[PDB]
């Protein structure tokens, strides 16, 4: 494995380890997340693995999407955190052209938003 | 001096190391609130943290809280315990987490208890500046969570310029591990750093990195990963004696 190039996120003490790579099976760094953004683990931080298949995970970071406050429809999920892949509808007491938001890499599409 | 770290400012007649540049202990756009006998201060990616305040060879406790700006908000993120292991030509942070935020929720935050190296900065010591022929041995501290009683011992042979020490007297039995023999390269700055495996039982449970800092390579410091029956994170510091 060479030196992981990690998406929204990076190794810990990167300019320590750096000298060091490609690295053997086995070996495993702990890593942290951008804002935004959390490991599978639910924290901002875990630690990726040199499998033989690459670096695992895949995708060590993903976006959260923050479920914004609705000016004009129901709050139900107000403030609820979802991770990127996920697809929601917006009761709005007003509208969305048009209606469901998804949890997209760079945030919420479209923007979940009544009127 | 606790509540000093936080509001005084640095003068410099403290001894060192002086001033510790949060990098790792604060996220690019995220707040880390200190508190600690009566004083308070928020950083601060990039923003110093005055040391030299703070005694030497001991680790420094406050109380911390990280947060986030969401639509002129704050967001705690977590919040638990700060740890500060100062030396002369370095120092490194630490963080206890008590507790996070939910998984569901933002705004309501969960017990979790998680221990990581921060931050591990001081006088980096130049590679093209090593001594020649010797060995160095480092004495000092190994910490880990709700534990800094333990004891670190590192040789540096700098002939063959490589390393290797060991950890001992901590609470976990799985965390006094061997730090294997490791070779000392030049970092992207030039710096001397070291890092190589750790073993428990002649096995490999991690790896372990350590910075050389001093003019006089007179201190280690850094960290290391051990796959215990349950990951864990042990801070690193030693120093070879005085003159």
């Amino acid at each position: 494995c060479d030196y992981p190039d990690i998406k929204h996120g990076g190794l810990y003490h990167e300019n320590m380890r750096r000298p060091y790579f490609p690295v053997a099976v086995g070996k495993y760094y702990s890593y942290y997340c951008d804002e935004h953004f959390e490991t599978p683990s639910g924290s901002y931080w875990d630690h990726i693995h040199c499998t033989q298949d690459g670096w695992s995970p895949a995708v060590p970071c993903l976006r959260k999407c923050y479920f914004p406050y609705l000016e004009n429809g129901y709050n139900q999920n107000h403030g609820r955190k979802f991770v990127q892949g996920k697809s929601i509808d917006v009761a709005c007491h007003y509208a969305l052209k048009a209606q469901t938001v998804t949890c997209m890499e760079n945030g919420w599409s479209p923007t979940p938003r009544c009127i | 001096g606790l509540a000093d770290a936080l509001t005084a400012p640095l003068d410099h007649k403290d001894k060192g190391l002086q001033s510790l540049t949060l990098d790792q202990s604060v996220r690019k756009n995220e707040k880390l609130k200190l508190a600690a006998q009566g004083a308070e201060k928020t950083y601060g990616n990039g923003d110093s943290l005055n040391t030299g305040k703070l005694k030497n060879d001991k680790v420094s406790r406050f109380d911390f809280i990280r947060q986030i700006e969401v639509d002129g908000q704050l967001i705690t993120l977590e919040s638990g315990e700060f740890q500060v292991y100062k030396q002369s030509h370095s120092a490194l942070t630490a963080f206890q987490t008590e507790q996070i935020q939910d998984s569901e929720h933002s705004g309501k935050m969960v017990a979790k208890r998680q221990f990581r190296i921060g931050d591990i900065a001081g006088e980096h010591t130049s590679f093209d500046k090593l001594p020649e022929g010797g060995r160095a041995t480092y004495r000092g501290t190994a910490f880990g969570s709700d534990d800094a009683g333990g004891k670190l011992t590192y040789t540096i042979d700098f002939a063959a310029k490589q390393g290797n020490g060991k950890i001992e007297h901590l609470k976990s039995p799985e965390l006094n591990v061997d730090l294997a023999a490791a070779d000392i390269k030049p970092d992207g700055k030039r710096h001397a750093v070291i890092s190589g495996s750790v073993l428990y039982n002649q096995a490999e449970k991690g790896s372990y990195s350590l910075g050389i800092f001093g003019g006089k390579a007179q201190e280690v410091a850094g960290s290391a990963e051990v796959k215990t029956v349950n990951i864990r994170h042990i801070g690193l510091a030693a120093k070879q004696e005085l003159e």
